[PDB]
C-alpha cells in the first residue's frame, strides 16, 4: 500500500533528468506550485523552495527515510548541470531566500533542522560559478550573520553554528588562497 | 559455605548487616523498590554490606535514591556505583533506559562549583573558613532553563518539600528537576561543615564513576592534592575520596606527578606514603586509617602500571619503603593485605627497574617473607613429604609470581644460583606437600617456580635433588592425588621435563611408574570437570589434547619413556574395554561416564601419536598391540545406541585415521574388518524373516524381552540392536578412513576391502543393507496410525506384547532410528568405496557393490506382505542408492560400475521394476497400468526416482564424456556406446507406456519433466550413436504433439522441456516438420484466442452476471488456461528458431488476433478494478513477451540483412584489436574461416588455437578471450524473410492496452512485461508521446508496492528518458556522449587501457563503445559522429 515511487525515488529520477538534459533543470527552476494544490502548500512557492524547506531538512518522523539525501542529490545535480545561469542562479537565489526565511523563523528545532540542512547543501554544492554567485549575492555574509538570528543559549545553537561555519571555512579558503 | 550460613542467619537484620545470594539480594532489591518511592538506616546497612558483596534490578531504584535529603545514602549509592565501575563494566554496558538518567544525575552532582578561581576550592570547602570567607553566592540558588534565591535560611525547613513547592509554584522543565534538587540541597548544605564535606565527597565519587565510565579542569588535580595536604585530620575520608578520584583520573598524568611530587624523594605523596608505612610498621606511631592507606596503595599500583608513574616511583625511591613494609609488617589480615599490595607494586616497578630492588636485597626480603608466611601455615599444617587464610594465599601467590618473573629476568642471571641455597626450597617443599591446604593454583606456582629455575640453571637440579625438592614434587604430582584442575594437568609433563633433566632425575621419574598414575586421570570422574571444555567454545577434549601434546613433548625430549607411555596408553584402552564389556556398569549420558572417558582418552592418544608427525609413536603403539584395544571400543556392549553418531566414536575413528595416514599401515583396517565380521556374523537372525504373518525381527526381539523397563539399555535384552549399533560405529570408522585423498591410503584401503575378509564383510553388509531397509519400512508401517497396513495383524502380534498408540511407538522409535541411521552409513560407505575403487581388487569391490545393486533392485519381500507399498518403498531407496553409486556428482558415470551393472544385472532388474510397478505383478498390462484407478499410492514416487536415474543413465553427453573412463586395452572391453544403445532401447518402451496417460496425483510433473528429458537425450543421441529403429523415433516425433499439448493442459511447468523436445525433434527432422509444429501451435493459439475474443463481447442483455462472472471468465475459461502455455511455448520456440517462427507468426496473422485480444480484455480488467477485485488473466504476459520478441527479432533481422548486404561472403576478414600498437591485426585464414562460419551459424562463441594458445571469440561481446590467461581483447568483422514488424495500427492498440494495464495495476510480472514492451516501442518518440499523452506517468507515480518488481525503477527511468528524448534533445545528448567518449580514453571489459592514446582512441573501437548510442538512434548517431568526429 506504500507508494512504489516515493518522493526519494522521484528526486533521484529528476536528478538524473537534470544531469542528462539541459532544459529540464531550467523547467524545474521556473516551475512553481499554486495555493491549495496539495496539503503541504500554503502559498505560491518554487519546487526548489519546497525541496529546501520540507524535504531536505532531517525530521525525526519518517515519511520516506532518505528524502534529505536525495533532495541534496537533486540540488547538487541542478548546480553541476551548467545550464548557463538559468538553473544555478535560481538555485542560489532560492537558497539565499530559504536561509533568510529559516533565520527569521521562530526558535525551534524546525529552525535548526532547516538551517543545518541548508548549510549541508551549500557545502555539497561548493564541493566555481556557484561560488561566483554566492559572492555576488552575499551568501557568505548571510552565513556570518547566522548567530545574530539565533538565541545563543539554545541547545541546538552550537550545531547550527558549526554547520554555518563549514561553508564559511571552505569559501574563505577558496577566495584567499 | 559461610556465605550460606550468613544468608540463613539474616533470613535486627540491620544489626546483623551492621555487624558484617539470590533471595537476600531480592529482599534488598525489595526495600530498594520500596524506599525510593526505621527505614533509612536499613537502606544504609543494606548498601554498606552490598558494597562488599559486589566486591567479592536495584539500579533503577538507586537512581531514584539519589533523590535523598540525607546525603549519607547518596554517598553510599555512589560508593556502590564506584565499586561497580571499578571492578566490572556493568554500568557501562547498560542500555539508555536508565544509564543516561543515572549518568545525568551523576553529572549534576559532579559538575564544577567554580574552583579556586571563584573561591570554591576543595581545600576551602573542607576547612571551615567561618562561613564568611566563601563567596556570597554560595547560599544562593540560581537555576535557569528563571529562579534566583538570595539566601536559603528563612525557609531552611524541608528541602525536598521546597523542591516540590517549586514544582507547584513554577513549571520546571520535565525530567530535569534533579538539577534543581541538587542545587537546593547544596545551598542548604553549604551553611554547615558536615553537609559541605558530604557534597565534596559525593562530587568526588561522581567524578570517579564518570571516569571509570566537561567535569575535569586544570585546577582539579591541584585541588585534590591540596585536599590531601589538609592536616585537621578529620578529613581522611575526603582525602581517600580525593585519592580515588586521582586514581580515576589516571585512567593529565604528568600534572598528577608534578603536583603530588613523586619525581623526588622529598615530595608530598612520597612523604605521605612513607609516614603511612612507618605508622604501619612501628606500633607507637598510630596507623593511618585502613581506607586511606588502601587508597594510597591503590593509587601507587595504578600509577606504577603506567610508565610515567613507575619511573616516578623509581625516582622517589619507593622501593625502599615498600621493601621496608614487606620486611617488618606483621601477620594480621589487614597487614597481610598491605604487604600483597606492596608486592604487586614492587612487581610493577621491577617490570622497568631492577637496580633498586637488587641493591635493597629485595630477593632476600621476598624469600624471607615467603618463609615467614609458610612458617605461619606450618603451625596449622605441619605435614611435609619425607585451610590457608585467603589473604596469606594471595600474598604467597603474588610473591611466587614475582620470584618466577625475576628468574626469567636478567639482572639475576648473575646471582640466581643463590636463590635455591636460601630457605626458599624448604618453603616450596611445604606448598607442594600440601596442595589441599594451599590452593591448587598456589601448588601450581610452586612447581612452576621450580620448573623455571631448573630451566634457567639445569646445573642446580643436582642441588634440588640433593635436598629432595624434586622428590617431594614427584610424590605430590604422582603418588599423592594431583589436584584436579586444567592448569595442573597441563603442567605435569613440563614439570617432568625438568625433573628428568639430570638423567638421575629421569631414572627416579621412571622408577615410580609415572604414567600408570598420570594417565589414570583420564578414567577418573574426579578430573572430568578439569577435562570439560572451557567457555564452551574451545574444542571437545581440548585439555586432554593439550595434556597429550605435552606428554609428546616430554617423551620426544626423553625417548626412553616412549615405551612406558605407550604401555600405559594401552592399559587405558584395555581398562575402557573392561568398563564396556561387563554388565555391571551402565553408560550415563551403576552409571559410569564412559563416553567422556572415550572422548578424553582419544584426544590424548591422538595428540601423542599425531603431534610430531614422525611416526615413531604410531609404530611403537601398533607394535605393542594397542590397535586391538582401540578398535574394540566401537563394539562395547554397554555403550549407548546413540554412540555411533557421537564425537567419541568420531574420535576413535580419527585416531584410526591418524594411525592409517601416519604409519601407512593396513592393520587398523584389518582389525576393524575382523571385528565387524564378528559382529555381522552375530545378527544373521535379522536376515531370517518371521516365516509367519509377522513384522519386524527387531520388534519380536524387543517385545519378547520380558517386561524390562528399558530393554534397549541392556546388551542381553537387545543383542541385535546392540550389534547394529556396534557395526554402525565400525562403519563410521570406515567412512572416516575412506574420506582420504592420499592415493597410497586409497590403495591400501582398496587392497583391504578387496580381500577375502574384505569381501566377506562387504557381502554381509549388503545383506544387512537389504534387511535394514525392510525392517525400517516395516517399523514405520507400524508407527503409522493404522493407515498404511490393510487391516492385518502383520506386526500387531508383537506390538500386543510390546504394549495407547504412543506407548508402542516410543518403544519402536529406538529401533527405527538405530536401523535407519545404520542404513545411511552403509550407503555412505558404499559410495565412498565406489569412489576409491574408481578414482584389480577394485574390480572385485565393484563386483560386490553391483551385486548389492542387483540385489536391491530384484529384492522381493517374503510372501506374507500385506501391501506392495513395502516393495515400492524398498525400490525407491534402492534406486536412490544406485544413483550415487553409478554416477558421480556432476552426473558422470563410473564406467567400471556401468560395466558390472550391465553384465551382472540390475539393468534388466531396473527396467523390470518399472514393469512390475505399472503392471502390479502382471495383474494389469503396463500400457494400462498408469491410467488404472487402483494404482498403488507410491507408484508415482517410485517412478519419479526411476526416471531421475534413467535420465542420468541415458545421457550421451555425460556417459561418453565422463572423466571416469576406463583405460584403453583379457577382460571384456566396455563400450558406453552399446550401453547407451541398450539403455535408450529399454527406456523408450517404458516411456511409451507412460507417454500419453494422465498424470499421477503427486510426482506427476517431476515424472513428466524427467520423461521429456529422457526423450530429448534419446532423440539427440541416436544421431550420434548411429554414427558408430530410426523409424520408431520418426513416427514418435510425428505423433508426439498430441501428448505434448496434453502435458501443457495438465502440467504447464513442463513446457520448457516440451520446447526442448520439440527443438530436438526439429533438428532431427526437416523444415517440413518445423512448419507443421509451428502452424499447429499457432492454430491452437488462434482458436483459443478467438474464443476469448468472443468471451468478452460487451454483455448487453445481462443473461450472465456481467460483473463477477465476466471479469473472472476472461481469466478462468479453459481457453485462458491454454493460451498461457501455447503462447509461452511459441515464444520459446521463437527464441530458438528466430526467423522461421517469426515468418510463421507474421504470415498467420496471429499477432493481429493477440493485439485484438489485448484490446478486448481491457473493458474486463477495468470493470474488475471497479469491482476492486482485479484478477489478472495470466495469458497477458505470454502475449506481451511474444510481441516483444517479435519486434526484437524484426529489428535485428533488418540490421543483419543490411549488414550482409555490405559484406563479401567469401573470406570475411575478422580482426583482433592490439591496444598496445592500436592495430586491427588479422587472424590466420583458418581462424578467420572458422570464426566467420560459426558467426554465420549464429553461435555465441567460436574456438580456435593460435601458437598452441587457446582463443575463443564471444559474439555476444565480440571479444577474444585467451583461455590460459583470461585476457579479453576486442575483435571486429571488417565491412567493405523480411519481417515487417508491428504496424502503426498495432502499436497504437498495444500502447493503449499497456497504459490501461498500468491504470488497473494488473500484476507485478504483467506490469514488467507491458513496460518492457513499452520500452521497446517508445524508442520511437511518436510512440513515447502516445504513452505520455495517455497519462501514464500519473499511473506510474500512483503505483503501490503491491504492484512492483525488481526492475521497476530502472525500467521507468528508461521509459521517462524515452519520453524526454525528443529528436533535438537526443541529438544534443548524443553529441555530449560522442565528445565525452572520444575525448576520454575510456576503459572497458576488453582490457582497453584506461586513458590509453592508441587503443582507447581508435575510431573502430570507439564506434564499438558508442554502439548503445547507435542503437538508441542510428540516423542521429551518424549525424553527430560526422559532425563531432
Amino acid at each position: 500500500s506504500k507508494p512504489l515511487m516515493p518522493t526519494s525515488t522521484i528526486l533521484r529520477l529528476l536528478a538524473e533528468l537534470v544531469r542528462s538534459y539541459v532544459g529540464i533543470a531550467t523547467l524545474i527552476a521556473n516551475y512553481s506550485y499554486t495555493v491549495g494544490q496539495s496539503e503541504l502548500i500554503k502559498e505560491d512557492c518554487s519546487v526548489l523552495a519546497f525541496v529546501l524547506d520540507h524535504l531536505l531538512p532531517h525530521t525525526q518522523n519518517a515519511e520516506d527515510k532518505d528524502t534529505p539525501a536525495l533532495a541534496r542529490l537533486f540540488l547538487a545535480s541542478l548546480a553541476a548541470a551548467g545550464s548557463g545561469t538559468d538553473a544555478q542562479v535560481a538555485l542560489v537565489n532560492e537558497v539565499k531566500a530559504a536561509l533568510g526565511r529559516a533565520l527569521a523563523m521562530a526558535e525551534s528545532t524546525e529552525k535548526h533542522a532547516r538551517l543545518q540542512a541548508v548549510m549541508c547543501i551549500i557545502s555539497t554544492i561548493m564541493e566555481n560559478n556557484i561560488i561566483r554567485l554566492f559572492l555576488k549575492k552575499g551568501l557568505v555574509n548571510d552565513l556570518a550573520r547566522v548567530p545574530h538570528s539565533l538565541d545563543l543559549s539554545s541547545p541546538n545553537m552550537a550545531n547550527t553554528v558549526n554547520a554555518a561555519l563549514k561553508p564559511l571555512e571552505t569559501l574563505s579558503r577558496i577566495v584567499n588562497q | 559455605a559461610d556465605c550460606r550460613a550468613l544468608i540463613d542467619k539474616l533470613k535486627d537484620e540491620q544489626l546483623l548487616l551492621e555487624l558484617q545470594w539470590v533471595d537476600l539480594l531480592d529482599r534488598f532489591d525489595g526495600i530498594l523498590a520500596d524506599a525510593g518511592q526505621q527505614l533509612k538506616m536499613l537502606l544504609l546497612a543494606v548498601l554498606n554490606f552490598t558494597a562488599l558483596l559486589i566486591e567479592y534490578s536495584s539500579i533503577e531504584h538507586l537512581t531514584t535514591l539519589l533523590a535523598s535529603s540525607d546525603m549519607q545514602v547518596v554517598l553510599a549509592v555512589l560508593n556502590l556505583l564506584y565499586v561497580f565501575s571499578k571492578r566490572s563494566n556493568y554500568i557501562t554496558r547498560l542500555g539508555s533506559d536508565k544509564r543516561t538518567p543515572l549518568l545525568t544525575r551523576l553529572q549534576h552532582l559532579a559538575e564544577s562549583w567554580g574552583g579556586k578561581e571563584n573561591g570554591f576550592g576543595l581545600a576551602e570547602c573542607c576547612r571551615d573558613l567561618h562561613m564568611m570567607k566563601y563567596p556570597p553566592s554560595a547560599t544562593t540558588l540560581h537555576f535557569e532553563f528563571y529562579i534566583h534565591i538570595e539566601q536559603l535560611d528563612k525557609i531552611s525547613e524541608s528541602p525536598s518539600e521546597i523542591m516540590e513547592s517549586l514544582t507547584k509554584m513554577y513549571s520546571i522543565p520535565k525530567d530535569k528537576q534533579m538539577l534543581l534538587f541538587t542545587h537546593i540541597r547544596l545551598a542548604h548544605g553549604f551553611s554547615n561543615h558536615r553537609k559541605r564535606l558530604q557534597a565534596v565527597q559525593a562530587r568526588l565519587h561522581a567524578i570517579s564513576i564518570l571516569v571509570y565510565s566537561s567535569i575535569l579542569y586544570n585546577g582539579l588535580i591541584e585541588e585534590l592534592v591540596d585536599v590531601l595536604q589538609i592536616t585537621d585530620k578529620q578529613l581522611m575520608e575526603i582525602k581517600a575520596a580525593s585519592l580515588r578520584t586521582l586514581t580515576s583520573i589516571v585512567h593529565k598524568l604528568s600534572s598528577i606527578i608534578d603536583c603530588t611530587g613523586t619525581a623526588s624523594y622529598h615530595g608530598f605523596l612520597p612523604v605521605l606514603v612513607r609516614n603511612c608505612i612507618q605508622a604501619m610498621i612501628d606500633p607507637s606511631m598510630d596507623p593511618y586509617p585502613h581506607q586511606f592507606a588502601t587508597a594510597l596503595f591503590s593509587f601507587l599500583y595504578h600509577l606504577a602500571s603506567y610508565d610515567a608513574g613507575g619511573e616516578a616511583l623509581v625516582s622517589c625511591g619507593m622501593m625502599e619503603a615498600l621493601l621496608k613494609v614487606i620486611k617488618f609488617l606483621g601477620d594480621e589480615q589487614d597487614q597481610i593485605t598491605f604487604v600483597t599490595r606492596a608486592v604487586r607494586v614492587v612487581d610493577l616497578i621491577t617490570n622497568l627497574d631492577m637496580a633498586a630492588f637488587q641493591s635493597h636485597s629485595g630477593l632476600s626480603i621476598f624469600i624471607y617473607r615467603l618463609e615467614h608466611e609458610v612458617d605461619l601455615c606450618r603451625k596449622e599444617c605441619p605435614f611435609v613429604i619425607k585451610q590457608c587464610i585467603p589473604q596469606r594465599a594471595a600474598l604467597l601467590k603474588s610473591m611466587l609470581n614475582f620470584l618466577k618473573k625475576a628468574i626469567q629476568d636478567p639482572a639475576f642471571s648473575d646471582g640466581i644460583r643463590h636463590v635455591m641455597d636460601g630457605s626458599l626450597p624448604t618453603s616450596l617443599k611445604h606448598i607442594i606437600s600440601n596442595a589441599e591446604y594451599y590452593g591448587p593454583s598456589l601448588f601450581l606456582l610452586a612447581t612452576e617456580v621450580v620448573t623455571v629455575f631448573v630451566f634457567q640453571e639445569p646445573s642446580l637440579l643436582s642441588s634440588l635433588q640433593d635436598n629432595g625438592l624434586t622428590d617431594v614434587m614427584l610424590h605430590a604430582l604422582l603418588i599423592k592425588d594431583v589436584p584436579a584442575t586444567r592448569e595442573v594437568l597441563g603442567s605435569l609433563p613440563n614439570v617432568f621435563s625438568a625433573l628428568c633433566l639430570n638423567a638421575r632425575g629421569l631414572q627416579s621419574f621412571v622408577q615410580c611408574q609415572p604414567f600408570e598414575r598420570l594417565f589414570k586421570v583420564l578414567l577418573s570422574p574426579d578430573y572430568l570437570p578439569a577435562m570439560r571444555r572451557r567457555r564452551s567454545s574451545d574444542p571437545l577434549g581440548d585439555t586432554a589434547s593439550n595434556l597429550g601434546s605435552a606428554v609428546d613433548e616430554l617423551m620426544r625430549h626423553q625417548p626412553t619413556l616412549k615405551t612406558d607411555a605407550t604401555t600405559a596408553i594401552i592399559k587405558l584402552l584395555e581398562e575402557i574395554c573392561n568398563l564396556g564389556r561387563d554388565p555391571k556398569y551402565i553408560c550415563q549420558k551403576i552409571p559410569i561416564p564412559l563416553m567422556d572417558y572415550i572422548l578424553n582418552v582419544m584426544k590424548f592418544v591422538e595428540s601423542i601419536l599425531s603431534n610430531n608427525t614422525t611416526d615413531d609413536h604410531c609404530q611403537e603403539f601398533v607394535n605393542q598391540k594397542g590397535l586391538l584395544p582401540l578398535v574394540t571400543i566401537l563394539g562395547l556392549p554397554n555403550l549407548p545406541i546413540d554412540f555411533p553418531t557421537s564425537a567419541a566414536c568420531q574420535a576413535v575413528a580419527g585416531v584410526c585415521k591418524s594411525i592409517l595416514t601416519l604409519s601407512h599401515e593396513p592393520k587398523v583396517l584389518q582389525e576393524g574388518l575382523l571385528q565387524l565380521d564378528s559382529i555381522l556374523s552375530s545378527l544373521e537372525p535379522l536376515h531370517r524373516p518371521i516365516e509367519s504373518p509377522g513384522g519386524s525381527v527387531l520388534l519380536r526381539e524387543l517385545a519378547c524381552a520380558g517386561n524390562v523397563a528399558d530393554a534397549t539399555l541392556s546388551a542381553q535384552a537387545t543383542p541385535l540392536l546392540h550389534a547394529l549399533t556396534a557395526a554402525h560405529a565400525y562403519i563410521m570408522m570406515f567412512v572416516h578412513t575412506c574420506r582420504v585423498g592420499q592415493s597410497e591410503i586409497r590403495s591400501i584401503s582398496v587392497n583391504q576391502w578387496g580381500s577375502q575378509l574384505g569381501l566377506s564383510v562387504l557381502s554381509k553388509l549388503s545383506q544387512l543393507y537389504c534387511s535394514l531397509v525392510w525392517e525400517s519400512t516395516v517399523l514405520l508401517s507400524l508407527c503409522t496410525p493404522n493407515s498404511l497396513p490393510s487391516g492385518c495383524e502383520f506386526g500387531q502380534a508383537d506390538m500386543q506384547k510390546l504394549v495407547a498408540m504412543a506407548a508402542r511407538i516410543k518403544q519402536i522409535k529406538p529401533l527405527l532410528s538405530a536401523s535407519s541411521r545404520l542404513g545411511r552409513a552403509l550407503a555412505e560407505l558404499f559410495g565412498l568405496l565406489v569412489k576409491l575403487c574408481v578414482g584389480p581388487a577394485a574390480r572385485s569391490t565393484a563386483s560386490a557393490l553391483t551385486k548389492l545393486l542387483t540385489k536391491g533392485l530384484s529384492w522381493q519381500p517374503p510372501p506374507y506382505t500385506p501391501t506392495p507399498r513395502f516393495r515400492l518403498t524398498f525400490f525407491i531407496c534402492s534406486v536412490g542408492f544406485t544413483s550415487p553409486m553409478l554416477f558421480d556428482e556432476r552426473k558422470y558415470p563410473y564406467h567400471l560400475m556401468l560395466q558390472k551393472f550391465l553384465c551382472s544385472g540390475g539393468h534388466n532388474a531396473l527396467f523390470e521394476t518399472f514393469n512390475w510397478a505399472l503392471s502390479m505383478g502382471g495383474k494389469v498390462p503396463v500400457s494400462e497400468g498408469l491410467e488404472h484407478s487402483d494404482l498403488p499410492d507410491g507408484t508415482g514416487e517410485f517412478l519419479d526416482a526411476w526416471l531421475m536415474l534413467v535420465e542420468k543413465m541415458v545421457n550421451p553427453t555425460t556417459v561418453l564424456e565422463s572423466p571416469h573412463s576406463l583405460p584403453a586395452k583379457n577382460f571384456p572391453q566396455f563400450s558406453a556406446l552399446r550401453f547407451l544403445v541398450v539403455t535408450q532401447k529399454a527406456a523408450f518402451t517404458c516411456i511409451k507406456n507412460l507417454w500419453n496417460r494422465k498424470p499421477l496425483k503427486v510426482y506427476g510433473g517431476r515424472m513428466a519433466e524427467s520423461m521429456l528429458a529422457i526423450l530429448c537425450h534419446i532423440l539427440r543421441g541416436e544421431p550420434v550413436i548411429r554414427e558408430r529403429e530410426q523409424d520408431e523415433l520418426h513416427t514418435f516425433t510425428d505423433t508426439m504433439l498430441p501428448g505434448c499439448f496434453h502435458l501443457l493442459d495438465e502440467l504447464p511447468d513442463t513446457v520448457y522441456r516440451v520446447c526442448d523436445l520439440i527443438m530436438t525433434a526439429i533438428k532431427r527432422n526437416g523444415a517440413d516438420y518445423r512448419d507443421m509444429i509451428l502452424k499447429q501451435v499457432v492454430n491452437q493459439v488462434w482458436e483459443a484466442a478467438d474464443v476469448l475474443i468472443k468471451a468478452a463481447l460487451p454483455l448487453t442483455t445481462s443473461d450472465t452476471k456481467t460483473v463477477s462472472e465476466w471479469i473472472s471468465q476472461m481469466a478462468t475459461l479453459p481457453q485462458a488456461s491454454n493460451l498461457a502455455t501455447r503462447i509461452l511455448l511459441l515464444t520459446l520456440l521463437f527464441e530458438e528458431l528466430k526467423l522461421p517462427c517469426a515468418w510463421v507468426v507474421e504470415s498467420s496473422g496471429i499477432l493481429n488476433v493477440l493485439i485484438k485480444l489485448l484490446e478486448v480484455v481491457q473493458p474486463c480488467l477495468q470493470a474488475a478494478k471497479e469491482q476492486k477485485e482485479v484478477q489478472t488473466p495470466k495469458w497477458i504476459t505470454p502475449v506481451l513477451l511474444l510481441i516483444d520478441f517479435y519486434e526484437k527479432t524484426a529489428i535485428s533481422s533488418k540490421r543483419r540483412a543490411q549488414m550482409t548486404k555490405y559484406l563479401q561472403s567469401n573470406s570475411n576478414n575478422w580482426r583482433w584489436f592490439d591496444d598496445r600498437s592500436g592495430r586491427w591485426c588479422s587472424y590466420s585464414a583458418s581462424n578467420n574461416s572458422t570464426i566467420d562460419s560459426a558467426w554465420k551459424s549464429g553461435e555465441t562463441s567460436v574456438r580456435f588455437t593460435a601458437g598452441r594458445r587457446r582463443y575463443t571469440v564471444q559474439f555476444t561481446t565480440m571479444v577474444q578471450v585467451n583461455e590460459e590467461t583470461g585476457n579479453r581483447r576486442p575483435v571486429m568483422l571488417t565491412l567493405l524473410i523480411l519481417i515487417q514488424g508491428l504496424t502503426e495500427d498495432m502499436v497504437t492498440v498495444l500502447i493503449r492496452a499497456c497504459v490501461s494495464m498500468l491504470g488497473v495495476p494488473v500484476d507485478p510480472d504483467t506490469l514488467h512485461a507491458t513496460l518492457r514492451l513499452c520500452l521497446r516501442l517508445t524508442r520511437d518518440h511518436k510512440y513515447a508521446m502516445m504513452f505520455a499523452e495517455l497519462k501514464s506517468t500519473r499511473m506510474i507515480l500512483n503505483l503501490t508496492q503491491s504492484s512492483g518488481f525488481n526492475g521497476f525503477t530502472p525500467l521507468v527511468t528508461l521509459l521517462l528518458r524515452h519520453i524526454i528524448e525528443d529528436p533535438c534533445t537526443l541529438r544534443h545528448t548524443m553529441e555530449k556522449v560522442v565528445r565525452s567518449a572520444a575525448t576520454s580514453g575510456a576503459g572497458s571489459t576488453t582490457s582497453g587501457v584506461v586513458s590509453g592514446s592508441l587503443g582507447s582512441r581508435e575510431i573502430n573501437y570507439i564506434l564499438r563503445v558508442l554502439g548503445p548510442a547507435a542503437c538508441r538512434n542510428p540516423d542521429i548517431f551518424t549525424e553527430v559522429a560526422n559532425c563531432c568526429i
